[PDB]
Parts: C-alpha cells; structure tokens; sequence
C-alpha cells in the first residue's frame, strides 16, 4: 500500500553561469555533445460541420407544431443562416490550406526514400504509417456517410449503440469533410517531395532534388557546424538521427500532449452533439417531453399550453448551440491560419526564427493529417556537455594593424589541440571542434583595441 | 421553401438543407393485456362513507368499460385535471384507483383539487402526481341496494393543543390519506358541531387532540362523490380498456417497418428484431441513459431490439445561373429511393421532376442522388462542392 | 434549356516530378517563362461604431416607463458602459494604425509617377482611382453625418426609405469615423511615396528616391535574376508588368473574393442595426408593441403588466446586442493588428518570408483604404515553362583541390549555349539564363567529393 | 476661470519631401542627429483564476435547497467542469511561458552590471526596482492566500472592508498563481543574463559574455553605424542612452498607456467578482433574497415557490458568468502566446523586422513581470536633423568598366569634408559621417549605366 502524498517544492533548473571578463578575451560556453530531438504539436484546423432539420428537432410532424411554428418559422431560417455560413467558413479554410500546400514540383516518394534513414513513417503506397497508427489510437466514433444510415437501419447488429446513427431522430446532419483522404495523402506526399531543395539559393521555383543527408549537413552548416566534422561523423550522425526517429513509435500516448489534444478535439465535437441529444428528452416542467404523450393526456387547450412550453425550451437550446458553434468555427479558422503559416516557414524551409519549430534551433520538419487538423514534428539539435573556453575578440597584425580579421560563424579559440602549432584555433559556432584559422573561416575587419596584437605568424593573410 | 425562408424571389446559388422524409411508419400493433375484468361491484351496494371514512378500490391486471359503470348513475358534475374526461377512459395504466364517499349537492361546493374548504383541510387531499377525474353524481331510484347515511358529514376541526393549554397546532390531511383525528372521531357526525378531545401521552409528545365535525341533511336520492386517479408504471401497466383486438391482423409480429405500437400501454413507433436478450429479464422494458427503450423482453420469449425509426436527410444543390438543381439523399442508399415517393419530405418534388420525370436515382460515394449526369470528369473548382473529391459540376 | 447537373470528381493538380540522382550531379527544375501577377486581400479594421439613447429605445417618453425604468436605470448605465468602451477600442486601433503608417519622409507623387508605368490607379490630386471605383461599386447606404438628419426631415424626397435616417426613432447614433478621408489619402500618399528606397541597406531613416523600374530590378536581383537580363528585357518586363497592372480594372467584381468580403463587411454592420430596428415592432405577446396603444386600451394595472412584458423583451434585445458588438469590436481590433503587420513587412518592404504577400515570391505591394478596412495588392513573379537541366554540386581544381568554388544565388549548369566555350555555365537561381562562370557568380568553398574534378580550365580563379 | 472649449482641427505631420532625380545621382535623406528612446507595452498573460462552491452560492445550507437542488445537481457539475478546465488552461500557459523563458546558460547579475550604465532598474538581490515601484503604484487589493482568512476572522481591524475577504460568503475561491515570485525573479534574472551574446554568430548554444557597451555597438554596426564613430563618441552615446534610461522613472503614470492597461487588467478581474457579489443581494421579485427570511415569512408551499424563483435567478447568473470567463481565459492564452513570441525575437535578440519592438529600429529590449502579465521596454535609435545629400548609384573605372564597386551598408557621398581629397566619400547608412572609400566599405559589382565613369583615382581597387 501507498502512504501519504509527499509535500515538496518545485525544482529550479539553474542555468550554467558565465562571467564577463576584462579586456581582450572572454569565456565561451560551447557544447561537446548533443542529441537530436523532436518537438511535436497538433493544430486543429476544423470543426465537425453539422446542420439540423430545424422543425423535426422540435416536433416530429406533430400537428400542433404545424401551426404553432408558423409563428416562429423565421427563427429557424435564422438558425439555418448562421449554421450554413459557418459551415462554409470551414470549407473556405480547407481550400485555403490546400492552396498553400500545393507545390509546383516535387520528388516521387519511393521505398528507400530518405537514403540512410529507414523512414518507417512513410505511407505504404493509405495514410502515413504514423497517421494510420494515430488514427487507430484515437477512440473515434466514425461518422456514417456511407453506408452509414443502412447500419442505422436494422441490418444485423442492433447493438450499435452509436449516437452517430441517432442523428435520424434529431434531424442532425453531420456534414461531409471537404477532401478525399487519398487526395490529402497526395498533397502530403507532395509536401514530402518538396524537401530538397530546402534552401539552396531562393529555393522557390527552383527544385534541386539533392542528397537527403547532405541537405541535413547543409542545414547544419547553417547551424554552424563545419563540413569536415559533418562528413567525418556522418555515420554516427545518421545513427543519432535515426534513434530520434525511432523514438516516434512511443509517441502514441496521452503523455504526448498533442496526442491528447487530438483526443480532446474529438471529444469537443462529440460532446456538442451529445448535449443536443440529451435535450430531446428534456421535459421542461411539461406534462411530458413527448408531444404525442401530452396529446393523449390533455384537452387541446392544455395541449397547446404544454407544447408552447416545450417549444420554447427546445428552441432556446438550438439558439444557444448555434452561437457556440459560431465561436468554435471562428476559432478553428484562425487556428488553421496559424498552421498554414507554420507549414510555410517551419516545414517547407529551415527556420532560424527560433521560438517555434524545434527547441534545438531547427533543421527539417514534417506535417501530417491528424484528424480535424495537422500534426507537426520538428527535428532539432540539442546541445550538451558545455565547456568554457577562451576566445579572442578578434586578431590583428601588430606590425600592420590596418589588417585585422574576425571569425566567421565561429570563434578564435586558444589552442588546446595537439595538431595545431598555431597559438589560436578556430571552431564552428555550433559545436566544439578545433580547426586551423584560414581565409574561409574569417573576414577582414577594422581594428579594435580588443583584437590581439599579433606580430608573429598569420596565415589569413600572411600579414 | 427556400425562397420563402429567405424572403426573395432569387435565392443565391448554393447547397441547402431541406426538410427530411418522415419515412411513412406502418399501421399499429399492440402487446396489451391478457387480463380479467376490472369488476367494480363494490360500488353497487351499501352506504358510501363519510368523507373521512373513505372506501378505496384499486385495480391491476384487468380490463374495463367505464361507460357501463357510468350508466348506473346520473352525473351532475364531471371535471378533470391533467387529463381529458375521455382520455381517462381510453388510456391503459398500472393502476386504477377510486375513492368514494357520500356527498350532497349543497356542500358539493367544497370539492375541487384546489379547494381550500374544510373538506380539503381535514378530510381529503388529492396529489398532483397523478391525473384525477372527479365525479359528483346521484343514485337512481332503481339502485335499491344502495343505502344512504342519516346525514352527510365531515371533519371541520383537527388540531393539537399544546400541553400548556394555550398554543394549538392544526394537523392537515395528507394527500390520499386519512387525517389522524379519524382515530377519535365517530363514524358519522351525530350532531352538527360535535367535538371530541383526547389527552395525548408523553409518548405522543403531550398536548390534546381536538376535533370536531359538521352535518348536512339527508336527501331523497343519495348523492355521491368519486375521486378517480391513475398511475402510470413501466412493466406494470396492466389495467387497460377492454381490447378491441377481435377481427384484426396478427400482432405484434410484423417487422415490417418501424411500426406504431402500444405494448401494455407503452406507445410509440419503432423497428424491431429478434436479438440477444440482455440483463435483466422480467423487467420487460429496458431503457438507455436518455430513457429511450433499448428493447423489449417479449412474452413470446424473444428479445426485440428497438432500432427506432428512420428518416431521410436531404439537400438541394442549386445553380441559379442555369436555374437548375440536383438533390441528395446520401447514406440512405438508392434501395429506398424511387421515381416516386410518399414518406414524405415535401408534398411534391416536381422541381426535380422538371427533368427527373425521365430519370432514375444515381448511387454515389456520398450516396444516392437525383438530377445528375454521370460524367466522371475532373473539375478544377467545384463551385458547389460535395465534399471529399465529389463534385456537382455545373 | 439546361439538362441535368453533371456528376464529376475533383481534379488534382499534379506537380512536376523530379528524381534525385546519384553522385556529382542532379536535375534542376528551372522556369523558361513567367508571368507577373497580383494577389489581393481585404482586411477589415473596424466595426461601425454606434450607440443608443437607452431609454427612448424602450419607451418614447411614456409616463409609466418614467417610473418603471427607475427600477432598472442601472441596466442602461451598464449598456452604455460596454458600448462606450467598445467604441473607444475602435478609436484606439485607428490611431495605432496611423502611427505605423506615418513615415519620416516621402516622395511627392506626380503625374507620370511610376515612370514607364501608367499607374492609372493614382489619386487625381480624392481617393485613388481604384478606391473611388471600389467605393462606388459597393452598395453602400451612406450614413448621414451632415446634413444627414435634414434629409430625415421632410426636405424634398420623402421617398427616402433609408433606415439610415430611421435612427431618430430608435435613438440610434451612428458614430463618426476617426479620420478625414483627405487625411487618409494624405497618409496613403505618404505610403506610396515611401517606396524607393525599399531595400538599399537598412532603408529605415535613409531615404533614397531611386528609379522605379530599377527598384524593381533591384528586388529582382534579390529574387535571383541577373541584371544583364533585367536590363536587356527591360521593355518587355515593363510590358508584362503593366499588363498585370491593367488587369486590375476587372477586379471590381464579387469574383474577387476580397471585393465580396468588403460587401459582406457592409452587410454585417447594416444587419445588426436592422435587427434592432425590427425589434421595435416586436410585440412580445403583449396587447401591443405600442405603449400608447395599450394605454388607450387598458386599465392602468393592466397597462403596467403589459408594459413590464414589453420592457423585459426590449431590454433583453439590447443586452444581447451589446454582447455581440463587444465580440465584433475585439475581432476587428485583432484584424487591424494583422493589417498593421502586413503594412510593416509586406508593403513597406519586399518580403522573402513567403506564405503571405504574393504567391510569386514577392516584389512591390500596395495598400488602399477600403471601406471599414484596408485592401492590399501584392505583385509577384509567377514562374512557368520549367525545364530540367544538369547541375554540378560544385567545382574544384583537381590539380589543387584546396581550391573549390560554389555558385552564388544560382547554379553551375552544363553548357548548352553556343556562346559559351566552357564546359560549365552559370544561371541565376530565379530564371533560366546562361552566363559565364566568373568571380561574382561564385564563392570559395571547402572541397567535397561531389564537386567536379576539373583539371583543365577555370577562370574564377585561374586555378 | 476657464472659458469655452476651443474648436480646432487635427494637425497633419507632414513628412519631409524628397524628389527622385534623373541619371547617375540622387538625393539621400540622412540624419545628422538622433535620440535614444524607449517604447513600452503591457501584455496580459493571465486571468485571475477562481472557482465557487456552487451550492452555498445559491443557498447557504437551507433545507429546501437541499432537495430543490437535487433536480439541478448536474447543473453545477457542468459549472465546475467549465471553470476547472479554464483554470487549467491558465496554468498550462504559465508553464509554456517558462519553458521558453529558461536558458541553458546566463551571466550572474552583479551590482555594476551594465558597465557604464547605472541600471537602477536592477533587482536589489526581490522584484526589479521598476517592478516593485510598479506594483506599489497599482491600486491592488491583495488576495489573502495566507494568512488571508485569518484577517477575515476578527483578528483586529474589522474595518477591513475588502471584498477580498468576502469570498467566504459566496463560496468564492480565488485560486493561487502558478509561480513563486522569487522563482519568477530568478527566471527574469536569467533572461537578463542571457544578454551578450545577443548576436555573435548563431548565438543559440554559444554563450559569449561580451562588453555591454560594445554589444550595443555591435548592434549599432548592424544598424549601420561605423565603429569609428561608435568608439569616438562612446561617452556621449553612453550619456544619451543613460538619459533615455533615466526617463523610465517618470513612466509610472497612466499617461503611459501600458501602465493604465495594467490598471485595467486589475479592474477587469476585480469587477467580475464584484458583480457576482452584488447578485447575492439580488431579490428576484421574491418576497426576499434571503431564504431564511422568506422561510420565516411564508407557508412552505410559498416558500418553495419563492425559493424556486430565487434559485433560477442565481443559477442564471452563475451560468453567464462562467461563459464570460471562458472567453476571457482564451483571450489571455492567446495574448500569452504573443508575449512568448515577443520574448523570443524582440527580447532575446535584436530584431530587424521593424513594426514591433522599438520605433527607432531596434537594439536591446527588456521584459518584466507585471501583475498578471509582462511588461516590455524596447530601446531604439530615433534619427533626427535629416539633410539631403548627393549620392552616386555606384562607381566604375571608366578605363576598365568590368570593374565596378558598390557601397556596403552605406552610400557614396559627394565629398563635402575637408579631410577627404577624394571626389567621393562614404557614409554608413544609419547616420551621416564621412569616411574614405575603401575595400571594406564596398563590393565588386557588375557595371551599370548609372555608375560613375571614373577614369582617375580609385583606391578599392587601384583601378
């Protein structure tokens, strides 16, 4: 048996401290290890679209309502107006998305795509392996659509307790989604095939079709890692990367909040309809919620009185429901806009913006068709094992100070490596790795007092 | 309907939902009775009680014709609450309950369900949990087995004096129950204004019970009052009107459409099939979380699963430039769709018949439709989208 | 006569496929044609501001209400609070916009502005030619403001059916907009005159005033087109561009969804007031909606009873209306923030962000004062006639591999042009156009195995 | 005494006009002065979280309600559902914020931090000096938390009129905030210590710890100011900067709208609860709002009737309240997302995006923990005293036109300075300051007709 809960305090993740130092040099914190990692999100893009037969919802053909609802016929016209427009708004956003999704050109996707990487995620040309796993993981009650209503109809398993079929009672109509899942897959495939080129000049009209791993290296050169290292450790890099990929198979849990968000998106839509369903049974203090019953039980003056009460409660529910849906619809539209933006910058290209994408800066990302929305994965580089090293603000020839140089995308590190005879060394900004200081690692700059007074040996330039 | 709903002679092109088909439910079947007569013979003799001495009749499992009962009296007041005077006869119930007493037509003034008179204060209260049809009537001279009380009488006081002999607290009669003071009160009030007192024990909380009553002169023909109420149950609805099932089709096994029904007075309409009984038997009717019947554990040993009733959702696809449209029934499938229909949605669908007088239904992935050519062409922008990759090409 | 509608399927726009290839070369998809084009949008920035005389709206001076509304006098104080603050929120956003709109300096706008381009869009120094056309196209019911109410007053055409005047019945007050249309035009003119410099270093404090067409070329050099081509085809470029401009004259249709959005913005504001107007006639099951009538028709106990019912319904309408308006007001505020951001990046400067602006990457954009908001146009370059060509990953001297070079903003194309004796050629990344490989088309890079092993003739550098 | 108000018109801030000119030269507007300045904002991030004992709020243990509320027990379950989830949403956003706030490494903050600048703003290692001033300026009614309720209890000053304590009547529970103010300060301190490096290559994993003033200069080199000027005027720059800092002490006024926004954020939360409090006294046309009173005054049939009326009104209030809160909660969540983005780009780094941050382009920015949100300050450079000068489109050797050059981050200015013998001079784009034209101020470009035909003396290159 468990005992008492434990009273405790929240830990503070204390960041490594670095001290600013006087004069021509300073400390630099630089990683000596890193891990690949993946950040993940679910962006809902749509609300399940519905409408209702706004007469039968109130009275199922009852003759009193055939006259009583003459008084309020315009009410349901307004109910329909709001819902109908909202449903169109959802449709509009779908088309807007796919307009941005479409590319002028793409690679074919093959088995063995991704080169050194397994890419077990790939669609089994279906949905992506991940998408199908996710979809099965979700506790979805599938809408009927087809044959739908013929399972409502007593064709075998009358144990079908689904309120999915019960729409015929309420007059509910769950409306169709606006794209064929196969076309969605086609679109997604074109997004996958839009990778490489990612950068490579503008990258927008040009299509390069270039080494998957080297496209990563290219992005890692943008990250600040020298190509010498990238090539030399290529197999290890591939391993670390593919381990990060393999970890995705454990992502189908509610421990992944985005996965849980998908679950709740389903819950939200389902709940709204279930609420309306409950309201059909809601006697409003009337003799009964059933009109046919109160007809049998009442003289027609009282039938009218009770039916009036029933109608008012029923219509009030409908009204409030629609209002909520209008809000939901708008929220989804805005959420979809955000997703579209994320595809444009965080998926179609590497992003240096930070904040969004990965939290390991950012390299490649992916997006998939989650139910009612999109699910993104962002690969990044997570630095570790930081060490402090000495760096120079810059270097100059003390014999001819008009010449000075400054490291490019990296630093001038005090030499601590046995291969380098030079007093100073260079490292790429993203990772600790000593290199010779050469012309491609530096640029000419104006002199500054913090630049080293080097009177001895410079190779970029000789002087 | 669309033009009217938007109050215009030109509704903008679009896809719009319209009223669903009712699905033409089939003629009814019942599971009412078997039962015995709800014999009312106690009413046929003796002196009916003073209002605080009520005699009560309760029926279960039985069948009746109350108009034959009513023919035995001349009713000088028939009123009701929560039910029409006709419906109380027509409806099946789990119990039929009748209270009867002597009651003149002078004092006949204080009987109503809302009366604040001493009759309701101390002698009778009627609950509003049940419908109740009240009767005041007189006895015909050929009902010689009926006898009449020397006077008609009632309790006009029933209160308890405090043990300090100053404060006093009334004991009003409970709904459908006798007031406690009947334990000290005589079977009839012998004289108007008779009063009686009982000292109460410490076991009784102390004080004195104090009660009194009043009388009304006897009449040449007896006057009577009846309170009649009914209870609706679940699987206990076994008091019904005598069946008219003779000369009719076999019931309830049709199945069939969602047939209209009354099963032991449980009424509605719906689809049934023989299917796996579920816990627990001998409750007959088992319902879901919204109190909708799940199914019926029938007397024929078959559990009948209720699959409710069906409707057909339907919508119009309207292209106002050509002034043409198409329609959808969708998931229902073209098995239930035909060149003519009567279920129904609209009295006519001639707007489709403008061309579809010459055409059948088409089956599609969304489902059955009218007014469409199977072109199977590819469209860059649907204009009136059908969802998925479906399209209403103009 | 038309027949049946046609059942059909949705076309899929299949993107051009490109295959990744083994070793030192790959396919490149590059346009051999393009068209100018314009993307367009309407961003609503404001809600029509209104208030109401929240007493007369309920009872028009009727004596019973003079006492009955003592009970609820605080209700309308709260009604006023909400509306008043909301109206201020609208005003706040207007000032915020113009703070961003203002520039420190601008060009004067002249006839003949835009140089080689007609710019028939220009204001006839009024509103821009486009703005005035748009404004006339919209089916606007002009607010009165001045003389307004003197057309309410029977001064000639009593056939003025406008509910615009009917405000005097309800106590409605359509409130004034916060800027003079002339000042709006002045602001817009300053935005136009803020063009050039667009880029040209930071571009923010400096003001260059530089060739309109060359500013385009400058942006097109940023797009990836060599200046040699830009100069040589200048007249043709100008033609294509001006054709894209001329197409704007057909934009005043609801086929332009943004135009339709403007129409609906008007509809939204108008509808809200029309709803309130209808409610004045809404008998609430009362003897009548008219208090004066029910006074004539009732003893004063019943007058009170009926008036109470009337008041409750009338106040309920007011309450709900305000709530909706609060929502609308907030939505507009946020929409205005988006517009402001779009002016800052998508209008004041070229944007390389993609996603937004044009869908032809992006060059110059414009914004105009649509009613209740802003309407933007974004010019871009839409590539066409793509061909696949051979490209090298890079080049090195095989006799001295420490030297390698990589194309800058372009590619190393296998020579297919009769003017180039060299095995390899260069093209700008944005468009197919062969050029010699020279120092300005390349940069020094570290060697890679995919770089060509050139032992023969290099000109950048000689070796 | 004051007289009449004055009728007046709105001033138009007329921007400086610049004319585009024909051929190889043009006007340039360039500042000859500037001032530092600070833009400021308050972003609300949270709603004060509350819940209520949704039974006692209606009836304080009254026996009729013990049965009457059986009928609607699920109502308050739904009330709780909505509130509870909303409260979690608030908590979620807090954790999301701090995830972005955390840095891998930071400087320690010391007295004398900021070098030449006083930084009187610093926390007295508490809250920052500014934060504590602000917090005291706000007219906050502190939530109890601890000892809270023991000041509700009559322990001394019964003159404590605070509705903060009155929660015990209503069953209100103001819920706790999700971070210890000390930890918030720690987080904020780490943000402060994340300054320097700001840029310096990627700046994301690397941590430089470099001169505070030179980090400013570095950012100003990015602004477009030459280092020669930055060094030479360093003391004056420091003065101007510190004057801009000193001006912050006058910012604790409602003239600062952001300060006023904080005030209103407090007002919003306070008002919502005060409204509910008023509703406890709201007799609903009942014999009285007090159940105990109407029990004493009524026979139990009437007690029931009155209590039913009371309950309905009370529950209606609760329902509407929750709905409003749901809206508020969502709005705050979105607002928090915006703040997070602003920290990522506008605070953690210099931003060149314009629009946001400062309106003087942008250098360093700061953020502090305002109540219920964040308050940012953005330092920038506000140009002044603009003059028009002559600039060349570029220069070429007329004796060898294949060579041409173009200024980098600056312009080729006609010489007007006595130290420069050369016909042309160079200035940094951000500020007027003549310099010699040298290799680091220019780049090699293709020739253009607008480039000067220089046949005489070039130093970058000699020819």
């Amino acid at each position: 048996v468990p005992g008492e809960m434990r009273l405790a305090s929240i830990a503070f993740n204390h960041p490594i401290q670095v001290d600013q130092l006087n004069s021509s040099y300073f400390k630099l914190s630089i990683p000596t290890n890193f891990s690949f990692g993946v950040t993940q999100e679910y962006i809902q893009t749509t609300i399940q679209k519905v409408t209702v037969d706004c007469k039968q919802y109130v009275c199922n053909g009852f003759q009193k309502c055939e006259q009583l609802l003459r008084e309020y016929g315009q009410f349901c016209s307004k109910i329909n107006q709001a819902l109908h427009g909202a449903n169109l708004r959802q449709d509009d956003s779908v088309r807007n998305l796919f307009a941005s999704v479409k590319s002028s050109q793409s690679s074919p996707i093959i088995p063995g795509f991704g080169g050194d990487f397994n890419l077990t995620l790939l669609e089994p040309v279906a949905r992506s392996a991940i998408e199908d796993l996710l979809f099965d993981k979700v506790t979805i009650a599938d809408p009927g659509y087809m044959q739908g209503y013929d399972d409502c109809m007593q064709q075998g398993p009358a144990s079908a307790r689904d309120l999915i079929c019960a729409q015929y009672v309420a007059g509910y109509k769950v409306l169709p989604p606006l794209m064929d899942v196969n076309m969605e897959a086609a679109y997604t495939s074109s997004l996958l095939g839009s990778i490489a080129g990612v950068g490579w000049t503008a990258g927008l009209s040009s299509f390069a079709a270039i080494p998957f791993a080297q496209s990563i290296f290219y992005r890692l050169n943008g990250v600040g890692i020298t190509q010498q290292v990238l090539s030399e450790n290529q197999k290890l890099i591939a391993n670390k990367f593919n381990q990060a990929l393999g970890a995705m198979q454990t992502g189908f849990t509610t421990t992944n909040e985005a996965f849980h968000k998908v679950q709740d998106a389903v819950n939200n839509n389902a709940q709204a309809l279930s609420k309306l369903a409950s309201e059909l049974s809601n006697t409003f203090g009337a003799i009964s919620a059933s009109i046919g019953d109160i007809i049998q039980r009442l003289d027609p003056p009282e039938q009218d009185a009770q039916i009036d009460r029933l109608i008012n409660g029923r219509l009030t529910t409908l009204n409030a429901f629609v209002a909520q849906q209008l809000v939901r619809s708008e929220s989804a539209a805005l959420s979809a806009q955000l997703a579209k933006d994320k595809v444009n910058e965080c998926v179609k290209a590497q992003s240096k913006r930070s904040g969004f994408c990965g939290q390991g800066t950012h390299i490649v990302s992916f997006v998939v068709n989650a139910p009612n929305g999109l699910y993104f994965m962002h690969v990044g580089y997570y630095p570790s094992n930081h060490i402090e090293v000495v760096s120079a603000y810059g270097l100059c020839d003390a014999a001819n100070p008009t010449n000075c140089i400054a490291p490019v995308n990296g630093y001038f590190i005090k030499t601590n490596n046995t291969r380098i005879v030079d007093e100073w060394s260079y490292t790429g900004s993203s990772f600790y790795a000593p290199e010779p200081i050469t012309s491609l690692n530096t640029k000419y700059v104006a002199p500054q007092v913090t630049y080293q007074n080097i009177s001895t040996n410079l190779p970029p330039p000789l002087l | 309907q669309l033009h009217c709903s938007y109050e215009s002679f030109d509704v903008e092109s679009g896809v719009y939902s319209v009223s669903s088909f009712e699905a033409k439910p089939s003629g009814s079947v019942v599971e009412q009775a078997e039962g015995v007569e709800c014999d009312f013979s106690p009413l046929l003799s003796g002196t009916p009680p003073q209002v605080y001495n009520f005699k009560r009749l309760v029926f279960t499992n039985c069948n009746y014709n109350l108009t034959k009962l009513l023919s035995l009296f001349s009713v000088n007041d028939f009123t009701c609450s929560q039910i029409s005077p006709a419906a109380i006869a027509s409806n099946c119930y789990s119990s039929l309950i009748l209270d009867y007493f002597s009651y003149p037509l002078s004092m006949k003034s204080d009987l109503s369900v809302s009366s604040a008179g001493p009759i309701s204060q101390f002698n009778y209260k009627q609950s509003f949990s049940n419908p109740t049809c009240l009767i005041l009537a007189t006895v015909p001279h050929n009902l010689t087995t009926i006898t009449k009380p020397l006077k008609y009488s009632y309790i006009n006081k029933c209160s308890r004096f405090l043990s300090d002999d100053r404060t006093e607290v009334p004991q009003l009669v409970n709904a459908n129950q006798y007031s406690p003071c009947v334990s000290i009160v005589p079977s009839t009030v012998w004289e108007d204004g008779d009063y009686y007192r009982k000292q109460l024990s410490p076991l009784e909380g102390g004080g004195w019970l104090v009660a009194s009553g009043s009388t009304v002169a006897m009449t040449e023909q007896l006057q009577m009052g009846f309170g009649i109420t009914v209870q609706y149950g679940t699987d206990t609805n076994s008091v019904c009107p005598k069946l008219e099932f003779a000369n009719d089709t076999k019931i309830a096994s049709q199945l069939g459409n969602c047939v209209e029904y009354s099963l032991y007075g449980v009424s509605g309409r719906g689809v049934f099939q023989n299917c796996t009984a579920v816990g627990v038997r001998q409750q007959r009717f088992v319902y879901d979380a919204y109190q909708n019947l799940v199914g019926y554990y029938s007397d024929d040993g078959n559990y009948y699963c209720l699959r409710a009733c069906v409707s057909v959702p339907v919508s119009v696809i309207y292209d106002k430039e050509t002034k043409t449209h198409a329609t959808l029934f969708g998931s229902v499938a073209c098995e239930h769709i035909s060149s003519t229909m009567s279920q129904y949605s609209r009295s006519t669908r001639s707007m489709l018949k403008r061309r579809d007088s010459t055409y059948g239904p088409l089956q599609t992935p969304v489902g059955c439709v009218l007014g469409l050519v199977n072109s199977s062409l590819f469209v860059e922008d649907c204009k009136l989208p059908l969802g998925q990759s479906l399209c209403a090409l103009p």
